[PDB]
Parts: C-alpha cells; structure tokens; sequence
DNA sequence: GAGAATCCCGGTGCCGAGGCCGCTCAATTGGTCGTAGACAGCTCTAGCACCGCTTAAACGCACGTACGCGCTGTCCCCCGCGTTTTAACCGCCAAGGGGATTACTCCCTAGTCTCCAGGCACGTGTCAGATATATACATCCTG
DNA sequence: CAGGATGTATATATCTGACACGTGCCTGGAGACTAGGGAGTAATCCCCTTGGCGGTTAAAACGCGGGGGACAGCGCGTACGTGCGTTTAAGCGGTGCTAGAGCTGTCTACGACCAATTGAGCGGCCTCGGCACCGGGATTCTC
C-alpha cells in the first residue's frame, strides 16, 4: 500500500517518527508506546510554533524579515512562561532587555 | 455608519443561555472556553458537573466556580438589544421583593 | 562638555541595544589557552569552543553585574563596590 | 610557552562595557579586579568540565560541544552551538 | 464566597425569547462603548479576551501591546503574562459580523 | 555522515506561522538547541515517572504528565491540549 | 524589676534555635494549610504523616535559608533590622522572582 | 467544607522563632506578612508538583515519595524521607 | 563450585551485585560493564566511610554514642566538599550551624 | 513484601570507622537517601557520556570520568583512588 | 551585687537499636553466542604559527563634581514582659478507604523483513541587510 | 529660555554573502505479521488515615513602657566620570604545515541470557542500654 507518514497521519509538521526512534534508541526506558511520540511531537510543535510566533512579531516591529538570535531572546525573556521554562538557558548573541534602574534615571 | 435595522431572530442564537432557553441575565462566562451563561443557570449546573455544558471542556480541577466571571459588556449588549429586557427583568426583581421583606 | 552620568546612561542603552561580544576575542582566547594549560598540556581549542566560553563568559558577568547593581540599588547608592559582588554571590550560592 | 598574566587582558573598558550592558551607572575601582577574579574562578571551573569531558573523548581538543556540555553540567546550559 | 445565590436568584424564572418576527433598530453609536477596542479606538476585528477580566481587544492590537508596553491590562490594569492569557471569542466575532457587515 | 537535526520542521512550522518571514542559521541552530533540550527534559521527567510508577513503557500518560510538570501554567495547559488532539487525531486512523 | 536590654533575649533565642533541631512550625496548622492549598488541585485528598512532615520540614528548611539571605542583606544596608526589600532582594537575586 | 483562611496558620511567634534559628536579630512588622505570602507560594509549587505526581499514580494519598519527587525536581532534594 | 561474593573478591562492604543490578535495570545504557559496578559500589563506601567518620567525630564531641541527624548535618556543612557536595541537599532533622554576624554582637 | 536498602552496609561501614558508635534510624534513612542519591548521579552522568561518545556501555572508565566531574577536588582524587583499587583488585581475584 | 539562663551531676524509665533466627529469591558459576568496539590505517581539514597593514581601542593624565561616608537628631516601632485565652498536643477510640497483593488474560509493542521516499549534502541565483553618506530631529549643557 | 554642540533615527544607493530553492540518493521510516510479556481488570486483606472526644497545659494574642535603630538632613573631600593625545595591539586577510578529527575494515574479547543453586539479606521478635526528662547545685551572662 501507498506509505503515510505518522506525522500526516497526526496532522503534525513534526517528524513523529524520528521522535519514535528518539525514544527508544536514547535508553530513555525498555518500551515506548505508540501514542508516546506523537503526543511529544505535538507538544515540541506548539512550543517551537510559539517562540517562533514572537520572535516573527519581534522581527516585524523592528523592520527586519529575517528571525535572528536577538529576536529569539526577546520573545523569550519577554514572556514570563517562557523565561521561567528557559530560566538557566543563555541564547548566544541574544543580549539583554533594555531596564534601567529609576533610581540611575536623571533627576 | 448608517442605522441599521435587523431582525431579532438572527440575534437569538448569540444572545440566549443554553442551559434555560432564554436570554442572558446575568450573563458569567467560563474562561477555559469563553462560554458565557446566565448567572443562576450555569452557577446551579456547576454543583453537578466540572466540565463546560456545550463543548465538555474541563472549567476548573476541583472548584469550578474560581474560574467562571461576570460579563458585564455581554449583559449591557443583550440588555441593549433586546427591548424591554431590563425594564421586564427589574419589574419581576421588584414584584418578587414586593411580598417579601 | 557632558555631566557625568549621561554618558555613562547612553553607554547603558547602546550596549543594551545591541548583542555583539564585549570582551576582545584575542585576549579572552589565550586567557582561557593560559588556564587550560593547568589542567591538560599542549591543548587544541576550536574557533566555536572558544566562542560558546566567551558567550558564556559574558553572560554570567552580565547578569552577575545585574544583581550587583541591585544590591547597590538596595544600599542606597549608585555606585557598584566589590562587596555587592560578593554579596550577589553568596546570596547565589557560588561562595 | 605557558601565558602568564592573560587574565591582564580582561580590558578596564571592556569590564565597564560588560557593567552597561548589565545596567550599572557607576562603577568602582576594585571593581575591576573583582570581576577579573571572579570571571577566572568561572572560566576555570568550565574549562575544567570541559577538558574533563575532552579527556574521555580521547581526544587532545577541547570542542564546542565539550564546552556546551560542561556549561548544561554546571546550569549554565547555552543555545548556538549544538546539542 | 462571592457567588452565593440572593433569595430572588434562587426561583427566577426563564426570560422567554422574543420568537415572533420584528426587527430591532440601532444607531452607529449604540454598542459603542461595548464593541470599541480600548487600543485602536475602532470596532473589533479577530476578538481576544482576557481571562482574569473579561475585557475584549482586537488581536493585532493585544498583541503588540503586550509586546511593546507593560504585561498589564489596557484597561484594569490586571497583569497577564503573555497572548496565551486570552483566548479569541467566537460569539463576539459572529455578533460584529451579524451588526455591521 | 549524515548529521539530522529538526531545521526542515522548523522552517515549516515558520512557514507555517509567519508566511513571509525567514530565518538566520544561528536561529535555526538555536531553535534546534531549544527543541533538542526540551526532548530530553520531558523524557527524562516521563522515564522518572514510569520508573517511580514501575512501569516500563512511555505512554502518552507519562507524557502528558511530563509536560504538565516543566511546562508553567498556560504553557502546559496548551500543550496538553494540543497532545490530547494530535493523539486522537492519530488514532482516529 | 529586672529588664534585659533590647538585642540579649533576640540573640539568646538565635542561639538556643541554632543549637537546637526541632521544628518549629505547629503541626496542626501546618497540616492545615497544606490540605487547603492541596484543595484547589484534587478532592478528597488524603495525606501520610511523613508527607506531611517532610512539607514542614523543606519549608521550614528553605525559610530559614530565605531569612538568612534576607539578615545579610539587611546587614549590607548597614541595617539589623530584616525587611520586606531584604526579602524581595534576596528572592529576586535567587531567581524565584 | 471549603478549609478557608487558613494560611494564618503560621503564627508570628513561628516565623519569628524561624527568623531566630536563621540568624536574624530584629524583625520589622510587614515581614510576617512576606513571609506568609513566600511560604504560600513555595506550597503551592510544591504541593502541586506532588499531587500531579500522585494523579499520575492514580492514587489519592500523597506520599513522602511523591512530596520527595516534587522536591528533587525543584532542586531541593529532601534526605531522611527515602 | 564455591562461591564468593563480588563484593568479597573486589575488598568492598558495598553489595557489587546489587549495584549491578540496579545499573542493568536503572535504564542508564543498553549494556552495563563488569569492572562499573565495582568501581561505583568502591565511589560509594569512600563517601560513606567519609560521612560516618565525620558524623563520628562530632558526635564524639557532643559526649553522644549514636549519630544523629544533627550530627550528620554538622558533619556535612562543616567539611567544605562535602558541604558543596550537598549545597541542595536538605537533611531533615538537621538543623543549621551556630553562627552569628559580628554586627550583630556588641564590643 | 521486601523493600532493599543499604542499611546494612552502611551499618558494616560504620562499625569499620568507628566501632562503639551506633546510628539511628533517622540517620539510617538520612545514609540511605544520600547513597540513592550519588548514585543515581554517577549514574546518570555515566549515562550522558556513554550516549555523547555514541558509546552503549558504561565502563570504569565512564564511572571514574563521572566521579571526576561530580566529587570536588580531594574527594574526588580519593574516589579514583579507591575505584582503580578495587578494580585491580577485581582483576587479580 | 541581684537576678535570670544555662551547664554539670545523679536517678529513672522506656523504647527502639542491635542481635538472633527462619526463609527465599536473587547473586554466583558455568557455558554459549552475538556484536561493540579496540586497533590499525587512511584521508583531509581546520587549528596553529607567522607575517604585515590599519585603525579601533586601551592607557595615561588632567580636572571638576557629585556622591559615598561619617555625623547628628529625632521619633516611632519592635522588644521584653506580664496577663489572658485558646487551641495544640497527647492519648485513646472506631470505621472504612484505599494502598498493596495475587491471579487471569489480552493486546500492544519489540522484533524482523521488504520496499520506497524524506531529508540531507550539495550547488546556485538572488535579495536582506551591513555599510556608507547626508540630513533633520531629540537631548543636553551653559550663559 | 535659547543657541550651540552632539547623538541618533530617517531617506537612498551599493554589493555581497548567507539563505531559499532545485536535485541525487540512500538510509531510515513505513506496512505486515508474529509472539510473549507488561499492564488492565477483578477480588481481597488490613494499614493507616480521617474524624472525634477530653484534659492539659505550651504557646499564641493583647497591651504597655521605652530604648534603640531607621530615616532624613548636612557637610566634605576624594574617587570616579569625561575628555583628549598617545600608544598598543586587536582585527583583518592571506599563507603554509600538519596534528589530529573523522571514517572504515577486521576480528577479538567482553557482555547479555539462560539453568541450577545456595547463601546473603530481609521480615519478625526480644531485650537491655542510650538518651529524654526529671530535679538540684554551680557557673556564667546580663544589667
Ligand atoms: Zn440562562
Ligand atoms: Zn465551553
Ligand atoms: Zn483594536
Ligand atoms: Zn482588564
């Protein structure tokens, strides 16, 4: 018969088959379930789909048509969810968010 | 814009509460699904039931009225639209406490 | 002739503004060629090893001198003093 | 030959740049020294990870991966060069 | 706390929808208040609602909001983390569609 | 050799999002850093549970719950959801 | 009638709560707030008493590591007296906020 | 019953005696309140990643296990229990 | 065929084969060596040799025969690897050391 | 039915280092949780590097690299120390 | 020196730590077999060392100024303590909810084989953007 | 308050090197089928958790006098920001060697797996000594 592919078969961009071989081969346990990939591949879609969401949303405010590192630290600290799931994370060439203590501000 | 003049039927199915068959009063939305009910309907329906009554998404874990709250903007747009609703409403509040203190 | 403080406040928006290293490559490199002499002797080191130490590098000092700033904040000034280094670091847990 | 004094060349100016970017107005003069002190503590507790992790690779460089490793090790985890 | 039902809420009877056909008029400046964006000062288009606060927004405008100025609520000022704090409102969408085509 | 890495999905799920909006391949290489990472967290925390629970095999179960402990709030109730879809979708085949 | 200056009976307390171990939260109440903050996530929940314990226990533990973080930022302000700036401080600087 | 107002639980003398063993001399008057506030968030993360854990479990008793788990996932890992 | 435990022939305290077991079904690899858990139960007896002799040493002063929480408490945030060893590591019925700031005593 | 512990051997070791001090229950489980705990950390260290050499064993080697980057200075030397004997040892008995 | 806290010494009791016994199940021993990788060999690549030119940036110094560091004064707010009250704690009881165990079976996933197409390495045209220059606008400082 | 000086975002023009798209292919993903063990389901035991009741206080709550510490204002002088001329070496670009990363073939020793077995280790029980608590002096700290 014709091959489809699981990540057709679920709707996802994301390769759930390569999640599968992933799972088993990364002695992560003896046996993976057949619902186990696709579930992970669902959930590392929405996660990529939101971060590159923002980043996009940055890249247009700031003119630009291409998502860059700068972009990518942005929509991350930005986000209080996403900071605190990549709180120990450092994004090379993201540099910081413009904050400047009031009490350093002119009086 | 101009004035426009539209019949109510099109409006009853975005104005009225599933739970009673009429019109929202007191409208309360649930946020997990932005449903919106009367305040009585869906406040008596959630002692019997944690999930949403038209799309069966779970409101809350375990107490469902920490996630449902008032919709003042859909009450005053109902009271708007239909005529004679808040007037009709009041007019039964104050027949009801007319008799009891 | 600015007053002291403005320069120092448009420095700030500018390096914030922007994401480019800070520290000169050249002499972070044989910095850390000096230090892992100690652990391993005649040593290689790839051009991204020596990139990925320097971003690190850069980013714990980074928000090390947030936190340091922030403990001066807290003292009432707004000078930072090697003991809001230390402070910052005790508090973090690294001393 | 074996570097000596390289930690000299962590620049005054270039501590200062790294303070702006981190939001501080006024900087000190021991400042300098403590943050070259404290940048060399940091610098030798990865490179020690990652030479660490090169020494099992049985391999005589030190590459980005090991350098990522050991940073993921110590909470340090860094994005951009793999893994 | 907060939600225990008055003595009149506990009986109140089904407002009975108007079923019979007449039309309802309303002016451009009726619904104003309620189908305003609080940001672009115009009627609303891709609704998203807030959770805590049930305020309603055009998605464009949340958006960049949320993006540019504080993580708070235009109007109460209520904090909201990010975009996922709102959720797009449907019924909101078919009412705007309905009124003004 | 063959190095595999998630940038073609990557690159359709921006597509996806932002139509006309490309990307760098340092950004690419980050987001195939961040996708790599949360792999194996949420393995790792799903392997802790089926070990703690004596169960020997991932399911959709232990994924779930993975995902609800990382992930904050909306972040994790979102992801649920989007799990829970492409699970029924899947086995509704 | 004797009077102990300001400072001895608070130092003499630090030390005897440094010497000795117990806990010294009241079990009960902490037994009752952890079961209504255990509401809001499942019903009819049931509890051990060596979960219990080891609640009291880490935040107990994890207090009184916040209080000493909080005295040394207190003390950085050239101040003896804790804060609730000391306690934002030291959260802040520990990344829980 | 609803088990409301509860997190008064902790009296001032039991953070005060807290404060004594983590060194502290003097105690202004709102750190009560703060450490209230602290302590009720630390539960509620706490107490929510056990109880998950014990929704996994398709139990309803929380155990020192799972109070453990939740623990060594926060980085606090507790010694004593298991 | 007399037997002898592993623990016996490699000098060690530490159950060898319980290790070992525990590496087979811990789904840490595909395969587990012979000579890792031999080396990983010998890691173990030194760190607890190591804790006991201090916990040991400061029970001795304190004029108590039984190690106690507290005494292992002691030990641990006393020696100074031991202590960044555990830095996480909470010990119930442990206590904390007795220490006070300077400024906090009168001259 | 049986729940295995290292209450024994911790036992053994102490009675090894101090012969007329006992321990009690609470220290017992205190022994047992930090055992547990190095080595699901060794272990799992192991684990990291065995999968980042494309390796599928775990050898002296890996235990001994893991002890390495774990322990702190002098506990860690004298953890090598004690591994490489015993495995000698192995090897000639 | 008066008074409160705490250490040192001696009795008493109690409860659990440690030792002993019985069992059982998993660690040993022995053997086989499959393959992970140790080792040797080869390739090619990118890391190191050196050179020279340009100019970006660090160094050193002068100078002013503003801010950190005492110093004082006040006032208000925790501390210490006595009295009242209140509910925590200990001991005991009782019921049953569900955690844990055992048995049965069923269906789901590891495993193998064959087939084929999805993605990866590679190549190339092209345009997004780093750069350059000029200009008008926003900040800042001093007279 | 205004005018000069400076920094910065806006408006065009270059040209380019990294990015998006076309293509060969080959290795990993997919379809089919088997089997055997993990897990779901049902029944049962009794551990332990929830709930309550009665004293007994230990401890919490409240109030009051006040002393000391937090806060604010003040002054000074020194250390740091700012600017400028100079000197240093970083950055760029090209060259050349080669140590070592990476890939491949072989075959070998090492680890999984299975059977029999027996002794270490766990569950249960018992007793006696260490420690908690008691009270009385004696020393120490405080005011
Ligand atoms: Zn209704
Ligand atoms: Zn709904
Ligand atoms: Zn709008
Ligand atoms: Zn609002």
């Amino acid at each position: 018969a014709k091959a489809k592919t699981r990540s057709s078969r679920a709707g996802l961009q994301f390769p759930v088959g390569r999640v599968h071989r992933l799972l088993r081969k990364g002695n992560y346990a003896e046996r993976v379930g057949a619902g186990a990939p696709v579930y992970l591949a669902a959930v590392l879609e929405y996660l990529t789909a939101e971060i590159l969401e923002l980043a996009g949303n940055a890249a247009r405010d700031n003119k630009k048509t291409r998502i860059i590192p700068r972009h990518l630290q942005l929509a991350v600290r930005n986000d209080e969810e996403l900071n605190k799931l990549l709180g120990r994370v450092t994004i090379a060439q993201g540099g910081v968010l413009p904050n400047i203590q009031s009490v350093l501000l002119p009086k | 814009h101009r004035t426009t003049r539209i019949k109510i039927t099109e409006l009853n199915p975005h104005l009225m509460c599933v739970l009673c068959g009429g019109y929202f009063i007191d409208a309360t939305t649930i946020i997990e699904c932005l449903h919106s009910f009367c305040k009585t309907c869906i406040v008596r329906y959630l002692e019997t039931s944690k999930y949403c009554p038209i799309c069966d998404v779970q409101v809350h874990k375990t107490r469902p009225l920490l996630n449902i709250r008032s919709d003042k903007t859909l009450q005053d747009i109902v009271y708007k639209l239909v005529p004679g609703l808040f007037k009709n409403e009041m007019k039964r509040r104050r027949d009801f406490y007319a008799a009891h203190p | 002739r600015y007053r002291p403080g403005t320069v120092a406040l448009r420095e700030i928006r500018r390096y914030q503004k922007s994401t480019e290293l800070l520290i000169r490559k050249l002499p972070f490199q044989r910095l850390v060629r000096e230090i892992a002499q100690d652990f391993k002797t005649d040593l290689r080191f790839q051009s991204s090893a020596v990139m990925a130490l320097q971003e690190a590098s850069e980013a714990y000092l980074v928000a090390l001198f947030e936190d340091t700033n922030l403990c001066a904040i807290h003292a009432k000034r707004v000078t930072i003093m090697p003991k809001d280094i230390q402070l910052a670091r005790r508090i973090r847990g690294e001393r | 030959k074996v570097l000596r004094d390289n930690i000299q060349g962590i620049t005054k100016p270039a501590i200062r740049r790294l303070a702006r970017r981190g939001g501080v107005k006024r900087i000190s003069g021991l400042i300098y020294e403590e943050t070259r002190g404290v940048l060399k503590v940091f610098l030798e507790n990865v490179i020690r990870d990652a030479v660490t992790y090169t020494e099992h690779a049985k391999r005589k460089t030190v590459t980005a991966m090991d350098v990522v490793y050991a940073l993921k090790r110590q909470g340090r985890t860094l994005y951009g060069f793999g893994g | 706390k907060t939600w225990e039902l008055s003595l009149y809420e506990l009986q109140r009877t089904p407002q009975e929808a108007i079923t019979d056909g007449l039309e309802i008029v309303v002016s451009p400046r009726s619904l104003h208040s309620e189908l305003m964006c609080p940001i672009c000062l115009d009627m609303l288009k891709n609704t998203m609602t807030t959770k805590e606060c049930l305020h309603r927004f055009c998605a464009d405008c949340i958006i960049t909001a949320l993006r540019s100025g504080n993580k708070e609520c235009p109007t109460c000022r209520k904090k909201l983390v990010s975009k996922r704090s709102l959720r797009p409102d449907p019924n909101f969408d078919a009412l705007i569609s309905k009124i003004y085509p | 050799t063959r190095k595999e890495s998630y940038a073609i999905y990557v690159y359709k799920v921006l597509k996806q999002v932002h139509p006309d909006t490309g990307i760098s391949s340092k950004a690419m290489s980050i987001m195939n850093s961040f996708v790599n990472d949360v792999f194996e967290r949420i393995a790792g925390e799903a392997s802790r549970l089926a070990h703690y629970n004596k169960r020997s095999t991932i399911t959709s179960r232990e994924i779930q719950t993975a995902v609800r402990l990382l992930l904050p709030g909306e972040l994790a109730k979102h992801a649920v959801s989007e799990g829970t879809k492409a699970v029924t979708k899947y086995t509704s085949a």
